[PDB]
């Protein structure tokens, strides 16, 4: 892919914003379990019919399939089939996750939570 | 040698030519040209960053 470049222009790294995951001390459990669909980091995923981890997906179904409740954070990214470490419990930062569509507001966000040891917040 | 009785005069004995050969060399012209874009990419040695 060797090919310099002559024209001149404006030259940018990029650009860094700390990604604060934790929002409180509400101390940290981590489990981990096969993957049964593509996880990104840090996204909010259910476990299938089959146990396996699955993106969050509210409104799946008749009754609501098991996909449509939350159980956890993925901790780092998996293909199917693959091993995904997640966190069970803690406080996070509801900006850092990833979210599914139309779960937007804060108050919807933590609503996928109460009934857990994980909280979602602000940061102040 | 040949044998000859010591009166008479003696033999005389042929003798061997000569053969010939020659050649022409080969040519060989390998060049390259060295463009910029071949200059300004980096060599493994230069550092990450700035070379």
């Amino acid at each position: 892919t060797s090919l310099p470049n002559y024209l001149a222009g404006n030259g940018d790294l990029g650009s860094w914003e700390p990604t604060q995951i934790f929002a409180g001390e509400a101390d940290i459990v981590t489990e981990g379990g096969a993957a049964g669909a593509d996880i990104e980091i840090y996204q909010v995923i259910a476990k299938n019919a089959a146990g396996a981890m699955v993106p969050h997906d509210p409104t799946a179904t008749e009754v609501p399939a098991p996909q449509s409740v939350a159980i956890g954070i993925a901790a780092q990214p998996a293909k199917s089939g693959q091993n995904v470490p997640y966190y069970i419990g803690g406080v996070f930062n509801h900006a850092a996750l990833g979210w599914h569509a139309s779960l937007d507001t804060l108050a919807k966000r933590q609503a996928v939570f109460d009934r857990t040891n994980i909280h979602i917040g602000n940061l102040y | 040698a040949p044998f000859v009785a010591p009166n008479v005069q003696g033999r005389v004995i042929k003798e061997s030519g000569y053969n010939t050969k020659t050649f022409k060399p080969a040519y060989v012209k390998p060049k390259h040209v060295i463009d910029p874009n071949m200059i300004i990419p980096r060599q493994p040695g230069e550092a990450l960053g700035t070379g």
